[PDB]
C-alpha cells in the first residue's frame, strides 16, 4: 500500500539474500519480516520501561507523603 | 535546640548547606554538591533535619530511592544519613532511622514494599546499622543490610 | 550503494515508525539495521550444528579413534577412478 | 535546547566514526544513542539490588521470621511521638 | 548411461532439471528451485551426475556446505585451563538423490566417495574434522549408517558423523 | 585534540547528568565513555561477521572444483 527506499552496500544485500533462502522467503519477505517483528520486540521493550518508570513515581510519590 | 524537626527538603535550595560537617569528607560532599540536585531529579527523596532558624541549619540528613532485588521485587534503600558532630552520640542516628522506617512504612501501604535495604560504608556504619535491627548482607552484598516491612510495621504497634 | 524498494502495509508503517522513533533512527535505518542483525543471526543459526551430551561423545570418540572405512564404502571409492 | 562540546583524540574519533558506520547512523546520533542507551542502562544497573546465595537467603528468612524490633529502635521511635 | 559424469554445478544454469525424479518430492523440489538459488547464493556446493552429452539430463545430485560444531555447556573445566574452542569446523553433505532409473546400483554409495572425495582434497587447504550428514527417514538413516558414519541420537537423531581421518584412511 | 559537539533535549541530559553522577564521572567523560565502549563493540561484533564471512568463503572455495 506505501513505499519505502531502502539503501544497501552489496555487504547487506549479499547476506540478506543468503539469509533469505535459507528461510525459504523473498529478500521483501524476510526484510519486512525482519523490522517487523524486531518493532514488536521494540515497542514491547519501550513498554515495559515505561511500566518500570511508572512502578517507579509510584514508589517515589509513597515515600514523599499522602 | 528544642525546636529542631525533620522535613522533605522543600525544594526551596533554602538551607544552611556548608557549616554542615559529620566526620566523612564524603558525605559532606555529597550533601553539598548533589543532594539537591538528585533530589531534583527524582533519583532520591531526601529529608532534613534542622532547626526552624531564618535559614534552616542542616544538621542531618538522610535519603530514600525505590529499589529491587535479584537473583522486579520491590524494596525501599536508605542510601545515604548523617549527623553533625555535635549531636552525635546521643540517639539521633537511631532517630533518623526510625523516621525513615516511619516514611518507608507509611509508603508500604500504598506500594508494595517488601522491605528496606541500607547502605553502610565503614564498619562504623555497619555496627551502627546492625544494632538497630538491620539484617547483615554476605559477599558481595556484605557493604549492605536489610531490614524487613514486616518488622518496621511491628515498630508501630 | 544498492536499492531495494519495500510496499508496505500502512498498519506496519505505522509500527515500523512508533519503533524506529523509540530508538531514535529513521524508519529506513531501522528496518535496514533490523535486516542485517536478523540476517546474521539467522545465517549463523543455520550453519551451526550443536550437540547434546551424547552426539558430543560419540562425535569425540570417533574422531580420536576413527573407524575404518566399511567394503561398501571401499568398492564406492573405487569405482569412480 | 542544550549542547555539549566534548574533546577526544583523532583515534577516538575515528573508532567512533568507523563504529557508528557499521550502525548506519551519523556520528552524533550514534554519540548521543550511546550515551543516551548507557544512561538508562547506568540507571537500572544502580536500583537493582543483585543478592547472592546467602544474602537471598537472609532475605527471604527475613521476610519469613522478621525480627522484633529492638530496644534501641523503640526508644528512637518513642523519641519521634 | 555410458557416459555418466559429476561435476560442479556450471552456475550458467543450463542444465534440465524437471525432468528428475528420485521417488520423494522433497529433494525433487528442492532440486527444482532451491538447489541453484542455494547453489549461486553459496549457501552450498551442488555437485550433478548427469550424462556427458550436449541436452545434459540430470540423474543425481548432492550437496557440500561449511559448517561448525559445538556443546551443549562443558561442564568442569577447570582441571588444569580452558582455552575455548567454539567455531569447530567441519563439512555437511546437506542433500543427496539419485534418479529412479539408477536406484540400487551403488550409485549413492559412489556419490558418497565423491563428496568424501571433495571433503578430503579441501582437508589438505583448510581445517577439516569432519563431515556431517543429515538423515530425513530410516532408509536413509540405514544407508548412510552402512557406510561408516555414526549416527546421533536425542535431538541431532536425522544427523550422522564420518571423521575426515578415516576418509583419509579410505583413499589409503 | 579534536571537537565534537552534540544536542540534547533538558531531559536526556538529566539522564546523562544522573548517570555520570552514578558511575563517578563528570557528564563529559560519561558521554565519551559511552560511545567509545560502543564503539568497540559495534566494531568487535562487525569484525566477527567478517571473519566468519572469511572462513566460510575459504572452506567453501575449497570444497568447489578441488
Ligand atoms: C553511606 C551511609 O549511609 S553510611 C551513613 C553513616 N554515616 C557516617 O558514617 C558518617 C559519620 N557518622 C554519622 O554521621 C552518623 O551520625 C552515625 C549515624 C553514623 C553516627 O551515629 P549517631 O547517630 O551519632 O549515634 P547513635 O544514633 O547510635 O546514638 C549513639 C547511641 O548509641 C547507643 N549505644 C547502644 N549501645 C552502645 C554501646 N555498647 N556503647 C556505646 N553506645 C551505645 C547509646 O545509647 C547512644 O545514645 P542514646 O543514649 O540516645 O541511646
Ligand atoms: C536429505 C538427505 O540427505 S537424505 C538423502 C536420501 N534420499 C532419499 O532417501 C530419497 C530416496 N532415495 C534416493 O534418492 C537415493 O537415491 C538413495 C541415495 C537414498 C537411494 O539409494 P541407492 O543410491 O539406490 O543405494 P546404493 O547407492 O547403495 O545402491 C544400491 C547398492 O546397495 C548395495 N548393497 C550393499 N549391501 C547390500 C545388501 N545386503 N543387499 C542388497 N544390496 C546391497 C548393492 O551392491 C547396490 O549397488 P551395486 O550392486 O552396484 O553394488
Amino acid at each position: 500500500k506505501q513505499r519505502i527506499d531502502l539503501r544497501l552496500t552489496d555487504d547487506d544485500k549479499s547476506m540478506i539474500e543468503e539469509a533469505a533462502a535459507i528461510s525459504n522467503q523473498s529478500v521483501s519477505q524476510f526484510m519486512l519480516n525482519s523490522a517487523s517483528q524486531r518493532a514488536a520486540e521494540v515497542i514491547e521493550q519501550h513498554r515495559r520501561v515505561i511500566l518500570n518508570e511508572e512502578s517507579w513515581t509510584r514508589v517515589m510519590d509513597a515515600l514523599s507523603n499522602p | 535546640m528544642d525546636d529542631l524537626t525533620i522535613e522533605i527538603l522543600t525544594d526551596d535550595a533554602d538551607y544552611d548547606l556548608q557549616r554542615f560537617d559529620c566526620g566523612e569528607e564524603a558525605l559532606n560532599l555529597f550533601l553539598t554538591t548533589h543532594l539537591v540536585r538528585q533530589h531534583r531529579n527524582k533519583i532520591l527523596r531526601a529529608y532534613i533535619l534542622c532547626r526552624n532558624t531564618p535559614e534552616r541549619q542542616v544538621l542531618g540528613y538522610y535519603t530514600l530511592c525505590g529499589s529491587c532485588f535479584e537473583r522486579n521485587i520491590p524494596s525501599v534503600t536508605l542510601g545515604r544519613l548523617a549527623i553533625d558532630r555535635s549531636l552525635q552520640g546521643q540517639g539521633w542516628g537511631a532517630t533518623l532511622v526510625a523516621h525513615a522506617m516511619n516514611v518507608v512504612w507509611s509508603a508500604s501501604l500504598a506500594v508494595g514494599i517488601h522491605g528496606l535495604f541500607v547502605e553502610a560504608l565503614n564498619e562504623k556504619a555497619h555496627t551502627f546499622y546492625k544494632s538497630l535491627g538491620f539484617i547483615p548482607l554476605v559477599g558481595e552484598n556484605e557493604n549492605a543490610l536489610f531490614f524487613p516491612t514486616k518488622s518496621i510495621e511491628l515498630l508501630f504497634t
